[PDB]
Order: structure tokens, then sequence, then C-alpha cells
């Protein structure tokens, strides 16, 4: 799963099958690394209009 | 339901917003919605497509 | 059912008699018009591509 | 009725929704400009049986009682004049309805001046009401009255000539 | 165009993404019937009102304006001469006062 985005700690309490999130446009919005279990949540870079 | 004429307007501009960001979630044909998918998956002569 | 239009007045015409009033009221309305929308800018080649 | 059409239809999202709503957008839009055009009034009016005004003639603009669909002459000449998933809508207000909206519209007119459209619908006589109008445009009671049989005469002329008008002209 | 009624005058009012008007206006009320003529025919001239209407209560002619029922005496001073009382048809017989 490829994507950008800052990673950030998280307080969404995920169920133990839960590995992903996704938003309403189904891009995902959080993770769950692998090895280490925890979950992480993804955040899109800031950008805006210059 | 006095202000209904203001209501409807954002609810149509809402409304409008997230069909536009809904759609983002079809593929329209092709074997993935994802764009990142595509590219790590395909060559680009296919992934042109 | 089939909707009534009004209650029916029957208005009491003749040729020598007029109805003149003898009080009033004065009577606030309220009219609600749209001025403006939310100025929205997308990012076509963000929206097309990322 | 394809399924493998319908199949694919999936693929390209929320298109068809988009375009159901813009339709019924309009479908409602057409019954709210009609409801906004007759609906004027919320009092249903009618016009004495006795069509005593002193001398105006409005038989060809009140409806005929002899006509089953409660048309004005003008009006029933005005309709005899205009001749897949694919749906239509009937209208919400029928010809009836709006030919009824008409008449209460013209008999509080003819019966009440525009009193009716600020409030309670004051009866006046309609050489009086005309003197009324002949005052909003700058001119005398006296010239109404002194004239009235001459002014009631071309009013009834006027009349005539757009109905033959209408008549004569596709 | 400003409400139901006699438009008075009107109040806006900030909303979101709109306007708010207030109409105040004025509706009559507490109509009453009263026999009414076009002119008023005296010494052989025929009498108009200048702004109001000849109205009746059944025994005594008065002018008022036309809008709200304020009854005054019909004399020189609020009506107008034009022709004689020949032509005016529904014209009726009254005394006109002079000040
Ligand atoms: C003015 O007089 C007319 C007739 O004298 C009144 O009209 C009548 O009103 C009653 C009350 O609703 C009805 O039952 C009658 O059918 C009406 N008759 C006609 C011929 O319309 C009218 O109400 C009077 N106006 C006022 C303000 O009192
Ligand atoms: C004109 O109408 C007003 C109300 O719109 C009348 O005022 C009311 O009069 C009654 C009895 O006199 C009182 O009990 C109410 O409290 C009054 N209401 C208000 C708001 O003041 C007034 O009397 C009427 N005048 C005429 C001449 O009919
Ligand atoms: C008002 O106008 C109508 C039609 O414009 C007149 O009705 C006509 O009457 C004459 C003789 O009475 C007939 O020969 C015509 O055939 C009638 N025309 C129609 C269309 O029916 C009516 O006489 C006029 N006056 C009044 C008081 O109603
Ligand atoms: C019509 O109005 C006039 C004037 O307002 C009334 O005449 C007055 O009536 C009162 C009540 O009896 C008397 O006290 C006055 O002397 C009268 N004035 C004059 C100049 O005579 C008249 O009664 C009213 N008529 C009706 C039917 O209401
Ligand atoms: C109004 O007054 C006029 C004049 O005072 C009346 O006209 C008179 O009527 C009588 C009988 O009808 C005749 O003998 C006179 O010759 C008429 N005089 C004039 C100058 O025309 C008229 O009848 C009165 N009308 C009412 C309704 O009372
Ligand atoms: C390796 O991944 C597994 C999950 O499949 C996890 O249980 C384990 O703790 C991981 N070990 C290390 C050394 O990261
Ligand atoms: C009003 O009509 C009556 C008949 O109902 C008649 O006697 C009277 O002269 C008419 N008045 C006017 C001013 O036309």
């Amino acid at each position: 799963l490829t994507g950008t985005g800052v990673l950030t700690e998280s307080n969404k309490k995920f169920l133990p099958f839960q590995q992903f999130g996704r938003d309403i446009a189904d891009t995902t919005d959080a993770v769950r690394d692998p090895q280490t279990l925890e979950i992480l949540d993804i955040t899109p870079c800031s950008f805006g209009g210059v | 339901s006095a202000l209904g004429k203001l209501q409807d307007v954002v609810n149509q501009n809402a409304q409008a917003l997230n069909t536009l960001v809904k759609q983002l979630s079809s593929n329209f044909g092709a074997i993935s919605s994802v764009l990142n998918d595509i590219l790590s998956r395909l060559d680009p002569p296919e992934a042109e497509v | 059912y089939t909707m009534s239009l009004g209650a029916e007045n029957s208005v009491a015409y003749s040729n020598n008699s007029i109805a003149i009033p003898t009080n009033f009221t004065i009577s606030v309305t309220t009219e609600i018009l749209p001025v403006s929308m939310t100025k929205t800018s997308v990012d076509c080649t963000m929206y097309i591509c990322g | 009725d394809s399924t493998e059409c319908s199949n694919l239809l999936l693929q390209y999202g929320s298109f068809c929704t988009q375009l159901n709503r813009a339709l019924t957008g309009i479908a409602v839009e057409q019954d709210k400009n009609t409801q906004e055009v007759f609906a004027q009034v919320k009092q249903i009016y009618k016009t004495p049986p006795i069509k005593d005004f002193g001398g105006f003639n409005f038989s060809q603009i009140l409806p005929d009682p002899s006509k089953p669909s409660k048309r004005s002459p003008i009006e029933d000449l005005l309709f005899n004049k205009v001749t897949n998933g694919l749906t239509v809508l009937p209208p919400l207000l029928t010809d009836e309805m709006i030919a009824q909206y008409t008449s209460a519209l013209l008999a509080g007119t003819i019966t009440s001046g525009w009193t009716f459209g600020a409030g309670p619908a004051l009866q006046i006589p309609f050489p009086m009401q005309m003197a009324y109008r002949f005052n909003g445009i700058g001119v005398t009671q006296n010239v109404l009255y002194e004239n009235q049989k001459l002014i009631a005469n071309q009013f009834n002329s006027a009349i005539g000539k757009i109905q033959d008008s209408l008549s004569s002209t596709p | 165009f400003c409400g139901k009624g006699y438009h008075l005058m009107s109040f806006p009012q900030s909303a979101p993404h709109g306007v708010v008007f207030l109409h105040v206006t004025y509706v009559p009320a507490q109509e009453k019937n009263f026999t009414t003529a076009p002119a008023i025919c005296h010494d052989g001239k025929a009498h108009f009102p200048r702004e109001g209407v000849f109205v009746s209560n059944g025994t005594h002619w008065f002018v008022t304006q036309r809008n709200f029922y304020e009854p005054q005496i019909i004399t020189t001073d609020n009506t107008f001469v034009s022709g004689n009382c020949d032509v005016v048809i529904g014209i009726v017989n009254n005394t006109v006062y002079d000040p």
C-alpha cells in the first residue's frame, strides 16, 4: 500500500481484527504497521493555493 | 422549516462536494480506483491505458 | 384527496355599495433571499492525479 | 434489461443519481413556478350572477357555464390553438384548477378592485373602480363619469378585437 | 414586491449566505358597508370628490378617504364642480355646504 502523508500518533480505538481505515473518498487514513502492530494515523501533507 | 431557502443552497453545495469526492472511489472500468496501485502493479504501456 | 384551492368567498357586489375599512393591522412579514454560495476552488491536477 | 451492461455501469459510480436528481429538481421547479404564478390568492372569488357592471362586458374573459371545462371563450381559444426509461410526470395543478385560479383573480379584480391583493376584498362598483384607475394615471374622475358609455363601448370593442386577432393569427 | 399589503417600510437582517427582509405593511381591517354615489347633484351642478369618495350611512351623505373610514361633511373645499347633473349616471341629490 503506497501513499504520501505524515504519520502521527492516534487515539482511534481500533478493534483487534481492524488493520487500516478509510475515508469517504476511500483513500487510506490510518494504517497498522507490521512487526510492531501499532496503529499509525495517516494525515495528508499540508497543501493549498498560491 | 422557516429558513429552508438558505439551507437548500448549503445542502446542494455540500452534496455536490460530497459527490465530487465520492467520484474518486470509482475505477471507471479500470482495474482499480487507486493511482498508486496501478503505478505499482503495471508496466507503463498498460498502466498508461 | 383532491386539494382545495382556497376558502370560498363570494364578494357582495352591487352597483351602488362600497366597503370602507374602519381599522387597520400593522403586519410584519419575513422574506428570505439567498445572496451567495460557498466559494469553492478545486486543484484540477491534484484532484485528477494527486 | 441487460445485466452485464448494468454491471459495467456500476463502475462509473453515481452519474445516474446526479442525472435523476437534476431532473427531479427541474420537475419540482416547474410546479413551484406554476404555484408562484397562479396561486397568489387564498380566497376563491366568484362574480355575482347579475353581470351589471355599468355597460362593461366581461363575457369573453369570464368562465362560460355552458362549457364543461369552465373556461373563458378566450381561454378556450388559447387551449385550442396550442397543439426507454422516459416518463412524463403530470403537473401538480390541473388545467381546471389553473382556470379556477384565473377565474378567482378575475372575480377579485372586477368586484373588489386592487383591495383583494392587499387584504380583504372590499367591494366597489366597477364605474368607480375605473374612475380610481383614471385618477391613478392622472385623469380626473369627471372625465370617466361623463364619458362612461363611450369607454365601455371602446372596451367591449377592444376585447372583441382581441378575440378576433387571436382567432385570426396562427 | 415588499410584502403582502400596502407597503410602509422594511428592515434588512443579515443571514448566513443570505438576507432576511422584515416587511412592515399596512393591512385594512374591520370593513363596513356603505351606500356610495359617483357624484352629488346640487344647484344644477355635479360635484365630485377631490381625493375621496362619497359614502352614506343610510340617511346622510359624507365624503371620506378611500383606505380608511373618516366621514366629513360634503363641502366645496373637498369637492370640485364639473358639468350639470344630466350626464353622470347614478348622480344623487344632496346639499353641498358652503363654509
Ligand atoms: C354587506 O352587505 C352584504 C349583503 O347585505 C353582506 O353579504 C352577506 O354576508 C352574509 C354573512 O356572511 C352572508 O351570509 C350573505 O350570503 C352575504 N350576502 C351576499 C349577497 O353576499 C356583507 O357581509 C356586508 N358586509 C359587511 C362588512 O357587513
Ligand atoms: C382597531 O383595532 C385595534 C386592534 O387591532 C383595537 O384595539 C383593541 O381594542 C380593544 C377594545 O377597545 C382592546 O381590548 C384591545 O386591547 C385593543 N388592542 C390593541 C392592540 O390596542 C381598536 O379598539 C380598534 N379601533 C376601532 C375604532 O375599531
Ligand atoms: C356581452 O357580450 C356578449 C358577447 O360578446 C353578448 O352576447 C351576444 O348577444 C347577442 C344578442 O344578445 C347574440 O346575437 C350573440 O350571439 C352573443 N354572443 C355570444 C358570444 O354569445 C352579450 O349580449 C353582451 N352583453 C351582455 C349584457 O352580456
Ligand atoms: C348617519 O350619520 C349621521 C352623522 O354622524 C347621524 O346623524 C346624527 O345622529 C345622532 C344620533 O341620533 C344625533 O344625535 C345627531 O344629532 C345626528 N346629526 C344630525 C346632524 O342630525 C345619523 O343618525 C346616522 N344615521 C345612521 C342610520 O346611522
Ligand atoms: C333631484 O333634483 C332634481 C331637481 O331638483 C329633480 O329633477 C326634477 O324632477 C321633477 C320630477 O321628476 C321634475 O318635475 C322637475 O322638472 C325636475 N327638475 C329638473 C331641474 O330636472 C330630480 O328628480 C331629483 N332626483 C331625485 C332622485 O330626487
Ligand atoms: C514480526 O511480525 C510478527 C507479526 O506477523 C510479530 O508478531 C512479531 O513480533 C514481529 N517480530 C519482530 C522481531 O519484529
Ligand atoms: C343599480 O341597479 C338598480 C337595479 O338593480 C338600478 O335601479 C339603479 O339605477 C342602478 N344604479 C346605477 C348607478 O347604475
